[PDB]
């Protein structure tokens, strides 16, 4: 039907669209595999030059490996989305994507309809909704446990970095994260903590600083270096 | 019939604000002067050559021309400037204070008429002091 | 037909192409000619089918006119742009019959040039025609018919069926009919000392694909396509007597003029300078709203500055459009176009003479596209067309479809003469100049008797385009004519014979008056000069000259 | 019709000549060869 | 003032921003490791326009080069003319604008331009005299195009005064494939003109007609285009970099070329395309050797300014626009900069910027093709569903109405 | 999203090999292709037929 | 040669078999995208994105056919987009069938395709008859009525699971738009996109949302009553439009030239603050002096706001589009405004304006999204598209005609009786009529893995005897009556798929031949 109409076209209909989608989807998934968990591998990436940068995040790998396929850049997108308002869960995404495409393929070949197998999905999504009111546990901020959000802070620490860049690490955050909290409880992430490169020593000798540090200093040498009573303006 | 600008370089100069105004209303009486002029000839009928460096007929112009039945005709070759003064007997005009009654000419009826898409101004009657008579043949046909 | 091309020739050398004479170049003329004849041949008709072009972009145009299939097919020969030229002298004169004078050129090459093989000269044969075309004109003023005993509007009701079919429309002639006859009467205006010309690009065709033709609305009025300038604007003007006013000015920010150089010493008059500006355009504005122009209209743009005012006073705004609309919406309106506000005195003013009237207006959503719908004109009645199809191409086959309907009626009012249609007028002058130069006798009865024959072209042309069996037709319908044309003056039924003939829908003989097929007389008249003009600047053609493009 | 048109086998080469013009070249090549040998 | 920095935006504003490096470091002298070789004050005493002294006389260039295409910067970094830049300035983000003024635009804008508002911040703290910022940038593509519009105004924020000069390169009708570029070309000038103070016409197709008939290179490659096109730039540079005070300083520029605030666009001129002054005095106005597509000669000039270069003297120049003014007067405007240092590899050139009312051909094109050929309301929803309205569009083809009638008004 | 996987089953039969099974419109491909041929045998039939 | 044509003209009874192969194909490729199982679609564009749905008009506008005859019939899903909004997949689909079931007669029987289109009118004005008869009217007022209305389209796509949530959000959006004759436009529906969330806290909420912050951070983040004002103009001083120049020849004046460069900006700012704003919405940017007195007095500066998005706050708020400052009264001043608050989401920020709810101008609002990706926003973004078009058809009209098929096949049964009484030359092309307008309860079967040989046999069998209402359950594939079914779609998408599918064919019909290749 497409090629008298197109002089030039490609066409994949009614088992090779199926099979692209699982096949594409095990290919992505065999990737990020290895990455999940906290003794996963390391991956870096170097483009044209060599330039050089290293991480585990699957959104990193995905929104800097540019990929033809039709179905892995809906999983660019969803991996990608779900991790720039979240900030976690990136590969969690594609291994769900990843797996549930291969567990219903061995029911589209038996020969089950697609559409009855995605209510299942539906309906069952919804139950893990009332599940989750059941699962979690009420928690109350008013005890300020810092307990709590230290063993929070090590649960996505460990994943990324080692023991000695965890535990170094995780202090300068519950510092940043404890002042957070306030009477008006209104949560500011973007405009209160802030990061800023800085080619030093070595990475163990991360610190905390309370106030606001900038990237520039006095030009002219007579100007004062230290200051004990500065009032801004 | 154009704004002021003569031929060497002008450069106008605007020190007040009453100034913005007023430059614009002396130059909508620089138009209507020589428009008012115009009807104390009861000259009816207007033929502008091809204008350099500036429009012929500014629309500004036009309105006043336009409001007091006066045709207007610009675009006009350099050439046909002896044979209209040949054959109508009218003298040019290029200043206002050489624009007299006398120097015009006459017709009984000036009428574009329009033919199926061929829009032509013919001259009705000539009658003048003129030994050297024109005359104007038209040619139709299926191609060019 | 040629073959073997001529040989280059050492002793004349001309620059550029070479010469060729010889009777190649009148076969190759005709040659030319069938290769755009056989392309309109088809489209002839309403049993006729058009063909498609592709523009090479993807576009293409569906078109069953001849101005415009001739237009596209850009002729690279130089006996194909006369034709080409001369279909688009024709439809911007009469529009119509514009296949057919195309055919009838083509049929006059062909058979001119079989008597140039006959071995007489073109000289007699250009003779033979022209004596022939003023017998011819004579003979159409014979069978000219005053339309009398009619009932209303039905004698321009059925005479635009027979221009409105050979289209995708004429199953919808019933209900086009009415409002294209409605449309003309109701742009009737008196010009030129007497003169009521109806005319076109008066009435206006908006491109909106939706409904379908059959439910296309008629709005008594202007219409016309523009976007609203601010959103906030009120769609719809309620109370009668809507003031218009029509404008050329431009309320976009004032800027002094060119050879302006402004040059201040003293800081302070910025503020005044700018302040002029805008106040310039804020007094021209100033006055207008006051008079209670509820609807202004324009040419130039109008920038946000200007658009607040209207927006508290409740005015409508218009921006970019073209010349000639408004125009014709302030004749309708009763306005007056003015290209530049002034006054004959020293002062700069607004008068109320120069505002329109109309009863209503109101902006009609056509399923995607803004467009001001005025109705209820106080000066002069107008008129507006509101086409409606499946998609955009269709919609552009309507256009020159009612263009040439609307062009048809347009002359059918200028002569109160109509002539029948249906091949019986080639029917007729076939028989009448067969008969004519039996008395000359010696040379020309040979010349002016294929003429007679080259005019039989168009019913035969009709009938095989339908698919049916032609020369049955063409018994019926030059024995008829014969019969009619050789009985006694006083003879009823035979004379009526020279009134009918082909019809292609049936298949049978009946009468034209009943059917309603029906043409205008000017139709006819100054369309066998044209293709006798066009026969005769390539007849006398003899050798063919090129020269190679520097 | 397309735009092949082919009747024989090598139209290109192959030029037909026609008319008084084509036998004007055959005299006028004949005086060139008896110009020759006229001397 | 003293410094200018240069944004470099997009495929082809690389490219051409990679060539000007190429032809300016040269120019005043600097192998591309940043050493000065020069001979000597001349070329020394104004490098400071451009370049920042690092201790140690590694001079670097404060060049902002940026695209959501990472292999167009990296080809050019892994290049040659890839230890000048400082590492740092390169900002790059996947996935591509996708040739779409409206999603690369607001997507990346979202997230270049931050990254670039900040690199644009401290790197040019460190100067002590801003004066505004050269972009180049593509008029029909897709980064180029949106990211461009996003970063005028942006800096237009942060820099209130600081000039904005842009060199944007004008689609090509015929050698310009995609469909889509006439419909990017207007929503890019829509913001052009509200912000920047003076810019450039390029017009590829204009490009290849001189690239074939005076260099008669069989087949243009973007090299040859780019090529030319810095030679213009340098000369505008050289405008700038050089001590002189006939033009000096691009503030001056400006007010010189710029009769009222909307019309930026100027036509440039250069000869000799491949000597004396009145030798090169008809190469500059030969309608020919225009970069535009429209013609010049049907237009008007509004105000002229020739930048020569090599050995001039004050009156050959002078005689020459005496001689020229008399016989071109239907077509009293004149500005002359002399300049002492002459183009790399040829003896004396002269660049040939004119307003002229010619542009609004070049507008009229343009708008044709987005109306007309976007009545059909086609390929639209690519632009609807990144989020922005039809409304914008309808305010887009509204304000060139807007330039053409300028054009018309100061009268053609 | 700019090149496709190209049919994993490369792998198997080699290009020159075309499968137009069913479902896809093998008949539909089928019985139409063939009108041309069915024109020609029927303009021929009869004592009246075209040669 | 001769002129730029003659490559190889397709001519006679070819060049109409090529069109009647050339549009079944297009109906092929979207065969399996209609009723509730079916399938979607994803379509890669050359630029670098990606369209995944099962809507024909979206599948055919990123498609492209090198060929004029299927490019008139890619063109009819614009008809129907941009007159509803819904049924689109059903035009493209039935003109397939008719344009091949009168092949046959064009092929063999020789009736001229003229003649066809005589019967096809007669047909079409009998199918405007019978489908004004079938059609039922539905109270406008009901809501029970109206949510089981707007999700009988819903059905159809991914969001059924969500329906008793989009059937709510529809009809809020709806009546906000809804004039009170009944007109109503989707211009003003804002389709602003927010990536990741669940659908459930997804809900429409009146008024506007930005994705801006303010400029100034003492600036108030939350309002209880704000009082917007538009303001179109740059706050901060221009260049201006004349060749202007000032030339200084004392010290004492480029200090004043900058000091009244302050003092313009005081005097803009200070004539704001005589009604005393909240909230001051800027179209072009602002100025970093001006934006610092406007704080002097308590408003709320924003960046620069495209005029789309000012035109909704216009109706929301009831203020004007002002740009003369000099002329700012108190009564164009905006009031009424529910709330003020801006959210943190990591993308951008959101500021969000709440209405108080309490004839006049339109309401305007925005419809919040909360998908799971890029693509499900946009995948559900065209649901409500077509969700909230067909709850403008039942105010323009209040018929409503029988779903599921049911309608297209009463004007196959009494097209079919009537054509035995129609005795002439005209029998043969109207009774072909009927055999496509039971093609569509046809490919329901098809997609529901049934047996369409039994079904359409008794289908038929019981539409005359048992009620006009009948239909095939597409989910479980037996004859159920759309009554007790409970899903009902409006006429108005019946007529124009009636419509539009016929007048297809009668201009497809009159081709004759296809000349490709003459100029641009
Ligand atoms: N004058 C000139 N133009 C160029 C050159 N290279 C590319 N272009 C122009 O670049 C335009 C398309 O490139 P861009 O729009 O910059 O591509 P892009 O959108 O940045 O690339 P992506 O971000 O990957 O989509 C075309 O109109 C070309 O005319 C060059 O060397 N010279
Ligand atoms: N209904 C009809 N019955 C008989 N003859 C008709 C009918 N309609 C058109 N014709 C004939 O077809 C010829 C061409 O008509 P048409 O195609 O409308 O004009 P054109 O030749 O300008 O395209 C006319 O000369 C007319 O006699
Ligand atoms: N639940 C259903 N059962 C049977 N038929 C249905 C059902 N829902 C829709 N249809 C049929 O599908 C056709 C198209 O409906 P819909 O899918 O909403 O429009 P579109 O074709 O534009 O996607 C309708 O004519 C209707 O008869
Ligand atoms: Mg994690
Ligand atoms: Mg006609
Ligand atoms: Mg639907």
């Amino acid at each position: 039907s497409l090629q008298l109409l197109n002089p030039k076209a490609e066409s994949l209909r009614r088992d090779a669209a199926l099979k692209v989608n699982v096949t594409s989807a095990e290919g992505l998934q065999s990737v990020l595999e290895t990455n999940l968990g906290p003794k996963g591998t390391l991956k870096m990436l170097v483009d044209g030059a060599g330039n050089i940068k290293l991480t585990k995040d699957g959104k990193v790998l995905l929104t800097e490996m540019q990929i033809q396929s039709p179905t892995a850049v809906l999983i660019a997108r969803a991996a990608a989305a779900q991790d720039e308002i979240t900030g976690d869960g990136t590969t969690t995404v594609v291994c769900l994507v990843g797996e549930l495409l291969r567990q219903a393929h061995r029911f589209i070949q038996e020969g089950v309809h697609p559409r009855i197998i995605t209510d299942g999905f539906e309906i069952a999504r919804k139950e893990s909704m009332k599940f989750l009111d059941e699962f979690k546990i009420s928690k109350t901020n008013l005890s300020n446990d810092r307990e709590f959000l230290l063993q929070v802070a090590r649960s996505s620490l460990l994943t990324k970095v080692d023991a000695d860049l965890t535990e170094v690490l995780t202090p300068i955050v519950t510092d940043a994260v404890l002042s957070v909290y306030d009477a008006q409880a209104d949560n500011l992430d973007l405009h209160m903590v802030e990061i800023m490169q800085m080619q030093h020593l070595s990475p163990k000798d991360t610190t905390f600083i309370k106030g606001l540090v900038l990237d520039h200093g006095g030009r002219h040498p007579d100007m004062p270096t230290r200051v004990k009573n500065a009032y801004v303006l | 019939i154009s704004p002021p600008k003569p031929d060497t370089e002008n450069n106008i100069i605007v020190n007040d604000y009453r100034q913005m105004d007023k430059i614009l209303k002396e130059e909508r009486a620089y138009l209507l002067n020589i428009c008012k002029k115009i009807k104390k000839a009861k000259c009816n009928v207007l033929l502008i050559q091809k204008s350099i460096l500036r429009d012929a007929v500014n629309d500004l112009a036009l309105h006043f021309l336009s409001k007091l039945n006066i045709m207007v005709v610009k675009d006009i070759e350099r050439e046909e400037i002896e044979f209209l003064s040949k054959g109508l007997g009218c003298k040019p005009i290029a200043d206002i204070e050489l624009f007299t009654e006398d120097r015009l000419g006459s017709a009984d009826l000036v009428e574009e008429i329009d033919s199926d898409g061929s829009k032509i101004v013919r001259v009705t009657g000539i009658r003048n002091n003129n030994a050297r008579p024109t005359v104007s043949v038209v040619i139709r046909g299926a191609n060019n | 037909m040629s073959q073997l091309f001529n040989n280059s020739r050492s002793d004349t050398l001309f620059l550029g192409g070479e010469k060729i004479s010889g009777d190649d170049i009148r076969n190759q003329n005709v040659l030319a000619t069938m290769a755009v004849a056989n392309v309109v041949k088809s489209s002839l008709g309403p049993v006729g089918l058009d063909k498609m072009l592709v523009d090479d972009i993807g576009d293409f145009t569906v078109t069953n006119d001849g101005a415009t299939i001739l237009s596209l097919l850009d002729v690279q020969h130089p006996a194909g742009k006369i034709l080409v030229e001369l279909a688009q002298q024709q439809d911007r004169e009469i529009g119509d019959g514009t296949t057919s004078v195309v055919i009838i050129a083509s049929e006059l090459l062909k058979r001119a040039n079989e008597l140039v093989k006959n071995k007489i000269h073109p000289t007699t044969i250009i003779t033979g025609f022209r004596v022939a075309l003023r017998e011819a004109i004579r003979f159409i003023n014979e069978v000219l018919s005053t339309s009398v005993d009619t009932l209303g509007k039905e004698t321009l009701i059925n005479i635009a069926k027979t221009s409105m079919s050979s289209k995708i429309i004429g199953a919808d002639s019933d209900f086009f009919s009415n409002m294209v006859v409605d449309a003309l009467l109701a742009v009737k205006t008196q010009n030129s000392k007497g003169e009521i010309k109806y005319p076109v690009k008066a009435v206006n065709v908006l491109k909106a694909h939706g409904k379908s033709a059959t439910e296309s609305l008629l709005v008594p009025g202007y219409a016309l396509n523009c976007t609203v300038a601010s959103q906030a604007m009120p769609k719809r003007i309620a109370g009668g007597n809507v003031k218009i006013a029509c404008l050329d000015l431009n309320l976009q920010k004032a800027r002094m003029a060119m050879g302006v150089q402004i040059n201040i010493d003293d800081p302070e008059q910025l503020e005044q300078i700018r302040k002029r500006e805008a106040g310039i355009v804020l007094e021209r504005v100033k006055k207008i709203i006051d008079a209670g122009a509820q609807v202004v209209l324009t040419t130039k743009g109008i920038d946000d500055l200007c658009l607040k005012e209207f927006v508290e006073a409740k005015i409508m705004g218009v921006r970019r459009c073209k010349k000639e609309d408004l125009r014709r919406i302030a004749r309708a309106t009763g306005a007056t176009l003015v290209s530049s506000m002034s006054n004959l005195e020293g002062e700069e003013t607004f008068e109320s003479s120069y505002l329109g009237l109309c009863d209503e207006v109101v902006q009609a959503k056509f399923s995607d596209d803004e467009c001001i719908l005025i109705k209820g004109t106080s000066k002069h009645s107008s008129s507006s067309i509101i086409l409606r199809g499946a998609n955009d191409y269709s919609l552009d086959e309507m256009e020159r479809s009612l263009h040439d309907s609307l062009s048809v009626v347009k002359r059918t009012l200028e002569s109160g003469n109509v002539v029948p249609g249906g091949g019986c007028v080639e029917a007729a002058l076939n028989i009448y100049l067969d008969n004519f130069a039996t008395t000359v006798g010696s040379r020309e009865q040979l010349a002016i008797a294929e003429f007679a024959a080259a005019l039989l072209i168009i019913p035969k042309t009709l009938a095989v385009n339908a698919a049916k069996d032609s020369s049955e037709l063409v018994a019926k319908l030059r024995s008829y004519h014969a019969a009619s044309q050789m009985a006694k003056p006083e003879d009823v039924k035979r004379r009526s014979y020279r009134n009918y003939g082909l019809d292609l829908i049936r298949g049978k003989i009946v009468d034209e008056i009943h059917a309603g097929v029906l043409e205008p007389t000017i139709s006819k008249v100054k369309s066998l000069k044209s293709a006798l003009e066009a026969c005769v600047a390539i007849l006398r053609i003899d050798t063919m000259i090129t020269v190679d493009p520097e | 019709m397309g735009r092949p048109f082919i009747i024989v086998k090598d139209q290109g080469n192959k030029k037909r000549q026609h008319g008084l013009e084509a036998k004007k070249s055959h005299i006028l090549a004949a005086r060139s060869v008896a110009s020759i040998i006229k001397t | 003032m003293r410094e200018i920095i240069h944004i470099s935006t997009g495929q082809c504003g690389n490219q051409i921003g990679a060539a000007f490096w190429e032809t300016i470091c040269g120019e005043h002298g600097l192998d591309f490791n940043g050493t000065y070789h020069g001979h000597d004050d001349i070329q020394k005493e104004r490098l400071n326009v451009y370049f920042n002294e690092a201790s140690s006389g590694k001079w670097v260039p404060r060049s902002i080069n940026v695209d959501l295409e990472p292999g167009t910067i990296d080809a050019v970094r892994n290049s040659a003319i890839g230890n000048l830049f400082r590492p740092d300035n390169y900002i790059f983000g996947q996935s591509s604008a996708g040739n779409v003024w409206a999603k690369g635009h607001y997507t990346e804008g979202a997230e270049l331009v931050d990254s670039v508002m900040d690199v644009i911040r401290r790197e040019a703290e460190g100067c002590d005299s801003l004066q505004g910022f050269q972009i180049t940038h593509s008029l029909g593509g897709g980064t180029g195009s949106g990211m461009g519009t996003l970063l005028i105004s942006k800096i237009r924020e942060e820099f209130p005064d600081r000039m904005m000069a842009t060199f944007s390169v004008l689609p090509s009708p015929k050698t310009s494939d995609t469909v889509v570029e006439p419909y990017n070309a207007t929503l890019s000038v829509h913001q052009l003109v509200e912000h920047s103070d003076e810019t450039f016409c390029i017009d590829n197709e204009a490009l290849y007609d001189i690239c074939q008939r005076t260099l008669k290179l069989n087949q243009p490659s973007y090299g040859d285009l780019n090529n030319l096109v810095s030679s213009v730039m340098s000369g505008v540079t050289t405008s700038l970099r050089y001590p002189g005070q006939l033009n000096s300083d691009l503030r001056k520029l400006a007010v010189n070329l710029v009769p009222f605030p909307r019309l930026h666009f100027f036509m440039v001129g250069y000869a000799p395309l491949t000597l004396t002054v009145p030798e090169l005095t008809q190469q500059m106005f030969d309608a020919k050797n225009m970069m535009a597509a429209a013609d010049p000669r049907n237009g008007r000039y509004l105000t002229v300014a020739a930048f020569f270069r090599g050995k001039v003297s004050v009156k050959e120049v002078e005689d020459e626009m005496h001689k020229v003014q008399s016989k071109n007067s239907d077509y009293n405007n004149v500005q002359t900069a002399v300049c002492s240092v002459a183009p790399q590899g040829l003896d004396m050139a002269a660049t040939f910027i004119a307003n002229s009312t010619s542009i609004q051909e070049l507008f009229k094109r343009v708008g044709d093709q987005f109306s007309a050929m976007f009545k059909r309301k086609a390929f639209l929803h690519w632009y609807t569903s990144e989020g922005m309205d039809e409304l914008e569009f309808s305010e887009a083809e509204s304000n060139m109405n807007d330039l053409v009638s300028e054009y018309q008004q100061y009268q053609e | 999203s700019l090149r496709l996987p190209q049919n994993p089953n490369a792998g198997l039969f080699k290009q020159g090999y075309n499968s137009y099974s069913n479902a896809d419109g093998q008949i539909i491909k089928s019985i139409a292709a063939i009108r041309e041929l069915h024109q020609m045998c029927l303009t021929s039939m009869g004592p009246c037929g075209r040669n | 040669v001769f002129m730029n044509a003659s490559q190889e003209r397709t001519t006679g009874r070819q060049a109409q078999i090529s069109n009647i192969t050339a549009a079944k194909a297009v109906a092929d490729v979207i065969r399996t995208c209609l009723g509730p199982k079916a399938m979607l679609k994803m379509l890669l564009d050359p630029m670098g994105g990606l369209v995944l749905t099962n809507d024909g008009h979206a599948i055919l506008r990123e498609i492209d056919v090198a060929h004029p005859a299927a490019k008139s019939m890619l063109e009819l899903s614009r008809t129907q987009d941009e007159e509803v909004g819904d049924g689109t997949t059903t035009v493209i689909i039935l003109a397939g069938e008719i344009l091949a079931q009168c092949a046959p007669y064009l092929i063999e029987k020789n009736i001229h395709p003229v003649i066809i289109i005589q019967a096809l009118k007669k047909a079409l004005t009998d199918a405007l008859e019978v489908i004004k008869q079938v059609s039922k009217p539905v109270d406008v007022e009901n809501d029970a009525a109206m949510k089981k209305l707007i999700q009988a389209s819903i059905g159809t796509k991914y969001v059924i699971h969500w329906s008793e949530k989009m059937c709510e959000l529809a009809l809020d959006a709806v009546k906000t738009v809804r004039k009170d004759f009944e007109i109503d436009i989707k211009r003003y529906v804002r389709v602003e996109k927010i990536p990741g969330g669940d659908v459930l806290d997804s809900r429409v909420l009146k008024g506007v949302l930005l994705n801006k912050d303010v400029v100034h951070p003492k600036m108030s983040r939350h309002i209880e009553n704000p009082r917007v004002v538009l303001l179109d103009c740059p706050l901060e001083y221009k260049k201006g439009e004349s060749q202007t120049n000032i030339e200084i020849e004392k010290e004492e004046d480029w200090n004043r030239i900058l000091q009244i460069e302050e003092e313009q900006v005081q005097l803009m700012c200070e004539q704001i603050l005589a009604v005393r704003p909240t909230l001051v919405i800027t179209e072009k940017g602002v100025s970093d002096l001006a934006q610092h007195y406007l704080l002097k007095g308590g408003c709320s500066v924003l960046r620069r706001v495209k005029k789309s998005d000012n035109n909704r706050i216009a109706r929301v708020t009831g203020a004007t589009i002002v740009n003369r400052v000099e002329d700012l009264k108190e009564s164009d001043v905006g009031t009424n405004c529910g709330l003020f608050k801006v959210e943190m989401i990591g993308d951008e920020y959101f500021s969000f304006l709440d209405n108080c709810k309490e004839s006049g101008l339109q309401k305007a609002c925005t419809i919040m999204l909360r998908g799971g990706s890029k693509d499900i926003l946009n995948e559900i973004d065209r649901n409500l598209q077509d969700a909230m078009a067909v709850a403008r058809n039942v105010m323009l009209s209040p018929s409503l005609s029988p779903g599921g098929g049911a309608t297209e096949m009463a004007v196959s049964v009494k097209l079919a009786e009537k054509a035995k009484q129609l005795e002439g030359i005209q029998q043969w092309p109207y009774q072909a009529v009927a055999d496509a307008m039971e093609c569509i309860p046809r490919t329901l079967i098809q997609n529901a893995g049934g047996d369409p040989i039994r079904l359409l046999s008794q289908l038929r069998a019981k539409h005359a005897q048992g009620n006009f209402t009948t239909g095939i359950d597409g989910d479980k594939g037996k004859i159920v009556d759309m009554v007790s079914y409970g899903i009902w779609e409006p006429e108005v998408i019946k007529q124009q798929s009636v419509k539009t599918a016929i007048e297809s064919a009668c201009l497809l019909l009159r081709v004759d031949d296809i000349v490709s290749g003459v100029r641009k």
